[PDB]
RNA sequence: AACGAGACUCUGGCAUGCUAACUAGUUACGCGACCCCCGAGCGGUCGGCGUCCCCCAACUUCUUAGAGGGACAAGUGGCGU
């Protein structure tokens, strides 16, 4: 079966990498966020000396940047921050065209709609919130929301079932109808708080995880439970492959992949030892992205680096 | 210089960990946000000092016991050293040797018949 | 268990992020005016100098001052019953 190998590393940051984002429109570009308050745009290269260079940096947020996402045309990017404000960036000039305001705490995740005509967000303020791209808020979920911090929000990629999924510190996963503005279904099972939720590109399955170290699968349209996978110590991020039936997870200092035909671990990715006089000797992995080609993986870390892996035979 | 923490900081940090161990971790910037919603703290400068000692105590509790703090996860494995151990399926067996003056003490008590015997040294060890 | 200590109150150093100013400014131009040709090049569109003057132009970097943010011995290496 297929096996990963280390390609190279990217060095231009002064705090933990918080997220990475990519598109099929520009395969020599990637974009990433950090606790150093700024978003970096990278020029990738196939040169033997170093795999990429910081090309531009976006500087307008006043605390940490928590989430970042790119428009399907590759012209614009959207981001949230621990300063409680949400911003839309023109990637050609490196300037914000609009600013979104109306949360009263601290913003943990954001997404674009699959048509890119609507925006959604989640926060420590306990409210999910919906926005028009002209910067005006359109609905607020309030009493039916999570009882604790809203950790994540995501859209289904398909057009024929317009719904969103979410996870929170009250250890529930919830599913919501877009046009009707209402809750559809709870899912219950996890013992710890939740860090992440994700959906397969065919629009069929969820995955979710957090402190309990378990990845659990769920149906989007059949409304029911599927099998549980033990990850290890903790789950920081999850993603599906774009062209294989694989789930991938970032788990403490290591990254891991499951082949879902026959439910088996393909490989686990680890770091060369730097001897350290304390517990948690290695730095942890914080975020993942597969390239639009599917053949290469980007991963971010608490040691201010992005590490790149290829597939091999 | 002096960076020693006063009893107002050290007592509030212990009471937080007794009630909210499942919320906490190694990241100071996340602990600083948790301690602001589970407690009323009058000053920003006091909140930072409490979340600092909570972050120090979490890294100790990952290694072993701290005498002033208790949690279910550590009590139930104490309760597994309590009750019975995996060490052996039977007692240390009663087939043990007897000295001549213990043989004589048991003879006067109408007992014996199950022990081997040998004598000690010719004179008291010096 | 109580008072003193510490916390606490005022103050200094950071924010091209927020709120928004004819009793505070900048940039720019519809432009208008004086002086110099030193300037590719003319006595010019274009250059230089301005506490010289309008804006029914755009804006908040520099000034004012309200709200929040930020630092914890928090990170790494030694020494410590």
């Amino acid at each position: 079966t297929e096996q990963m190998t280390l390609r190279g590393t990217l060095k231009g940051h002064n705090g933990w990498v918080t997220q990475i984002a990519t598109t099929p429109q520009f395969p020599d570009m990637i974009l990433s966020a950090s606790r150093d308050k700024t978003i970096i745009m990278w020029k990738l290269t196939r040169d033997e000396t170093n795999y990429g260079i910081p090309q531009r940096a976006l500087r307008g947020h006043s605390h940490f940047v928590s989430d970042v996402v790119i428009s399907s045309d590759g012209q614009f990017a959207l981001s949230g921050s621990w300063d409680g404000t949400l911003r839309l960036w023109d990637l050609t000039t490196g300037t914000t065209t609009r600013r979104f305001v109306g949360h009263t705490k601290d913003v943990l995740s954001v997404a674009f709609s699959s048509d890119n005509r609507q925006i959604v967000s989640g926060s420590r303020d306990k409210t999910i919130k919906l926005w028009n791209t002209l910067g005006v808020c359109k609905y607020t979920v309030q009493d039916e929301s999570h009882s604790e911090w809203v950790s994540c929000v995501r859209f289904s990629p398909n057009s024929s079932n317009p719904i969103i999924v979410s996870c929170g510190w009250d250890k529930l996963v919830k599913v919501w109808n877009l046009a009707n503005c209402k809750l559809k279904t709870n899912h219950i099972g996890h013992t710890g708080y939740l860090n992440t939720v994700t959906v397969s590109p065919d629009g069929s399955l969820c995955a979710s995880g957090g402190k309990d170290g378990q990845a659990m699968l769920w149906d989007l349209n059949e409304g029911k439970h599927l099998y549980t996978l033990d990850g290890g110590d903790i789950i920081n991020a999850l993603c599906f492959s774009p062209n294989r039936y694989w789930l991938c997870a970032a788990t403490g200092p290591s990254i891991k992949i499951w082949d879902l035909e026959g439910k088996i671990i393909v490989d686990e990715l680890k770091q060369e030892v730097i001897s350290t006089s304390s517990k948690a000797e290695p730095p942890q992995c914080t975020s993942l992205a597969w390239s639009a080609d599917g053949q290469t993986l980007f991963a971010g870390y608490t040691d201010n680096l992005v590490r790149v892996w290829q597939v091999t035979i | 210089m002096g960076r020693v923490r006063t009893k107002t900081v050290k007592k509030a940090a212990r009471v937080i960990i007794e009630k909210y161990y499942t919320r906490l971790g190694n990241d100071f910037h996340t602990n600083k946000r948790v301690c602001e919603e589970i407690a009323i703290i009058p000053s920003k400068k006091l909140r930072n000092k409490i979340a600092g000692y909570v972050t120090h105590l979490m890294k100790r509790i990952q290694r072993g016991p701290v005498r002033g703090i208790s949690i279910k996860l550590q009590e139930e494995e104490r309760e597994r050293r309590d009750n019975y151990v995996p060490e052996v399926s039977a007692l240390d067996q009663e087939i043990i040797e007897v000295d001549p003056d213990t043989k004589e003490m048991l003879k006067l008590l109408d007992f014996g018949s199950l022990s081997n015997l040998q004598v000690t040294q010719p004179t008291v060890g010096m």
